[PDB]
Parts: C-alpha cells; structure tokens; sequence
C-alpha cells in the first residue's frame, strides 16, 4: 500500500492484439482487471518495476495539479528547474536567488515589498509598493496595485489586480480583472474575460464563467 | 605671461565650474601657459614649467596638484627633440597636451561602470564625507532598478557630510546621517563601506579625510569588506610607515591645529577601483612604477 502510480508503462505489440479480439476494453484499467481475472492461457503475466530515487507523478485535478506545481518550484524535479529554459524561448529567461527566488527580465518593484520565498515572476510585471507575495505564480505581463497580499495564489497572464486586495487559494485565467475592496475565500476559479465589482465577498468554493450559467439574463 | 595671470586664471576656472576637481583647473592653467610661451631652447621651457608648477602649488595644498603636474610635465615630451625647428617642437607637445586632457575626462564613467555591479539588491551602504565620484557609482546604481538605504556621517569641522545627505535626498533614497563618535555603534548594521580617495601611496594604503583609519579599523573587527574609488592621476611617490611619515605641507592647511588628512595601510583594504582596471593593493607597486614613465 505504499506505491504510487506513475501512469507510464513499457509495452508490447501483442498489447494492440488484446485491444481489437476484445471489443468491450476502454481503458487500462479494464485490460489489467480482464488480465487478472482470465487466469486461463496466453499472454498471462503482467511485472511492476518500483523506484526509489527519482520523480514521476501526473495531474488530473486541481489538488493534484497544485501539489506537482509546488513540488516543481521547490526543484525537486531538477534536471528541470525554472532558470534552465529548456523550451528554448526568448522571453523566458530568470535569475535564481536565496530563499528560492526567480525573477524574469525587466520586472520592476516598488518601495517597501516583501517576497517571502518560492515566488515567481513572469517578464512584463509591474509591482506596487508595501505587497507580500509568498509561495506564488505570476505569468507574463501583470499590474498589481499597492497593499496586495497574495498567498498560495496563481495568476496567469494579463491579469490586473486593484489595489487593497486579500487572496488565498485561488485560480485566475487569462485577461482576468478585479476591482478594490474585494476577499475571495479558498478555492476560488474565476475563468477568462470575468470581471468582479468591489465591495464584495465571494464565499468558499465559488466559480465563475462568461459561458451560460448553467447551459440571455 | 606672469604669476599673477595664473592666478587669476586658476582661481576664475576653479569658480567659473564647481564640478570640477583642482587637478583639472591646473593642468588647464599649465596648457594655458604653454600656448603663450616666445622661447627657443627646449630646457628653458622646462625651467618656465618647473617654475609655474611650483608657484601654483603654493596656492593649494592638495596632494593630486603635484601629481598631475608632473605626470603632465614627462607626459608631454615622448618624442620632441628630432627636429631643429622649435615651432614644429611647441606644435607637437600641444597637440599630446590637447589628447592628454581628452583623455583624463572619461575616467569618472568608467569607474562608476566598474563597480556598480558590487552592490547587492536590499543593503546598507556607509559612507564618510562628500565625494561626486560615489555620487556617480550610485546614480549609476539606482539607474539600474536596485533598492539599499545610505549612512553617512557628518564628517566635522565642516559638516560636508549634510551636503551630501541634501544632494541624496533628490533621487529619493533613504538616507541616514549619524554622529562623528558613533560610528563604531552603527557598524553593526552595516554590509559594506565605500569611500573617496585623495592619494594612493607606493605600497597600497591611502590619504583621505581625517577619520578614515578609525572607520577603516571598526570595520576590520567586524570583518566587513572596505572598497576605494580613486582616479590614475593621484598616484604619488611616497613610502609612510607610520601617521607621523605624512609630510607636514599636506598635514596642516594653509592636535589643536586639527590635521586634515590621514593615512591607512594596506592590510585594512580589499579592493581598489580605478581606470586601469580593479587592482589588489599588491598589484599598485608594479602599477605606479608602469605609470611613471
């Protein structure tokens, strides 16, 4: 009970055999079962190889999705790390500093900030003054304003934020926006294009999208 | 011309442009003087020249005057003596005057390119007195996107120190002005001193403001690097060993008497930056005597 899946696997051609005399298999998990239960004849054994000093994982759901991202900053996965440019772009370059610290080209800071550790900044953001900003990810091209707290937060790019903001755990996409005096509660996922007005509250577990509410109002 | 026209020039240049150091003004007043010259044999020019750099250091008393003075003087004559007409001879020796003093003013950018890349991103940097080259490293410095907060100290009996503070204050950069007798009580929060210079002696040490060899002292207990900005033309020949070596013409201007400038030894600095490069104090010796042609 202490392994963890992978989903990578080493497979032979009778493999594809198996997938056409059987018309009923969809997914791995129905061939390993039918394998398993069919104890008769042919292609009968299936092995399992399990390491020890090396990283695999993949993402299917947010929580996972944030787990792996955390994992990745901190180079627990590093022949790959964010200063290593592997992608081979021009506009994604970074210096690495204490207290694992990235910053891209051109990003400017005002007076007073804090960034406490694990933060990244894409090129292109723009940064008020007396902000605190831990353990998050910022993507290309941003505004913030000034007294802003970000905490375990993850922006993507094009995102303006007004000023006198408080966030924690929470998604944006692409061209979001948000206005002064606004608290978004834990887990929050706001999708393209959304904007939210001021003097506002969001509770726990809200979403919100552009698309129909529930599939002209 | 005569000692009263030099005077009257040196003392219209120097207030005709405050941004501008006495070494400049006299080597400008030295070429002056050669352009209105009638003589015909070459060493009665050089008694002329060695008479008018005397006399003009009786006016100041700064340690850069003699230096320029004579590395213009050996400067000038690296080949003035091939041909018999004199006028060709004079010609000559002013144009290398001319690319001398062209080449003297672009030191300052230099420097400043030289060591702004030494300063960390959130430090506190001290400072004694008032100097426009360090003035210039951090300009540079801030001109590159980078935060620090300044110390400096009112450096007595002049208070040249608040000239500064008020020249800091218009780049909006924090900056602090502490006592005379504190500086070992704010050391402690300190990362890292850069001071000016005023001369740099054969073995490596420097004269500068009276104070620098306390400040330079505290530092060293704390193990705290100490870094100097000065300039090629204020290599002088000189080999103190202890504060009383340092000639008396420089010490009192023109204890009760308050003596002006100090000296600190080589074994309490770390690194040197001047034009021809950055240079460990052991690499001055081999240094001056390649300057000194």
């Amino acid at each position: 009970y202490d392994l963890l899946d992978c989903h990578i696997s080493i497979c032979s051609p009778q493999v594809a055999q198996l997938f056409t005399d059987n018309f009923d298999y969809q997914t791995r998990d129905d061939f390993v079962r039918g394998l398993l239960v069919n104890e008769e004849i042919l292609g009968n054994q299936i092995h399992m190889h399990v390491t020890a000093k090396e990283y695999g994982a993949r993402v299917s759901n947010l929580h996972m999705y944030s787990a792996v991202c955390a994992d990745v900053i901190r180079r627990w996965v590093y022949p790959l790390t964010p200063e290593a440019n592997f992608t081979d772009s021009t506009t994604q370059s970074c210096t690495h500093s204490r207290h694992n610290i990235y910053r891209g080209p051109e990003v400017s800071l005002g007076h007073g900030s804090i960034l406490e550790e694990n933060v990244l900044l894409g090129s292109g953001t723009v940064i008020g003054s007396n902000c605190f900003i831990t353990n998050s990810v910022i993507g290309p091209g941003c505004h913030i304003g000034d007294n802003v707290v970000l905490d375990q937060t993850y922006l993507w790019q094009g995102v303006r934020v007004a000023a006198g903001a408080q966030i924690h755990q929470s998604l944006l996409c692409d061209n979001a926006e948000v206005k002064e005096r606004v608290t978004l509660k834990p887990r929050s996922v706001l999708t393209s294009q959304v904007v939210v007005g001021p003097n506002i509250t969001l509770p726990e577990g809200s979403v919100i999208s552009l698309h129909p509410p529930d599939a002209m109002k | 011309m005569d000692d009263k026209e030099l005077i009257e020039y040196f003392k219209s240049q120097m207030k005709e442009d405050p941004d501008m150091a006495s070494a400049v003004a006299a080597i400008r007043t030295l070429l002056e003087f050669l352009k209105r010259d009638k003589g015909e044999t070459i060493q009665g020019l050089r008694a002329n020249l060695t008479s008018a750099i005397e006399t003009l250091c009786g006016v100041d008393s700064s340690v850069a005057v003699s230096s320029g003075g004579e590395l213009f003087l050996r400067f000038i004559s690296l080949a003035s003596l091939e041909y018999s007409d004199y006028s060709k001879c004079k010609k000559i020796m002013i144009e290398r005057g001319e690319l001398f003093l062209r080449r003297i003013s672009l030191s300052r950018n230099k420097i400043a390119d030289l060591c702004h890349t030494f300063i960390k991103d959130g430090a506190t940097i001290l400072t004694h007195a008032y100097s426009r080259v360090v003035l210039r490293v951090l300009e540079a410095a801030v001109a590159a996107k980078k935060r620090f907060s300044v110390y400096v100290t009112e450096s007595q009996p002049d208070l040249s120190g608040k000239k500064m503070a008020k020249a800091l204050c218009h780049l909006n950069v924090p900056v602090t002005v502490v006592l005379d007798a504190a500086v070992g009580y704010i050391m402690e929060k300190a990362d890292l001193v850069i001071v000016g210079a005023e001369g740099v002696v054969e073995n490596g040490g420097i004269i500068n403001k009276i104070g620098t060899n306390q400040m330079a002292v505290c530092a060293k207990a704390q193990n705290k690097p100490f870094y100097v900005v000065a300039e090629s033309f204020k290599f002088v020949r000189l080999f103190p060993l202890n504060q009383q070596d340092v000639p008396d013409k420089f010490k009192y201007k023109a204890k009760e008497e308050h003596p002006w400038v100090d000296y600190t030894a080589p074994s309490l600095i770390t690194l040197l930056f001047t034009d021809l490069g950055v240079l460990t104090p052991s690499a001055v010796s081999d240094e001056l005597i390649k300057l000194y042609l």
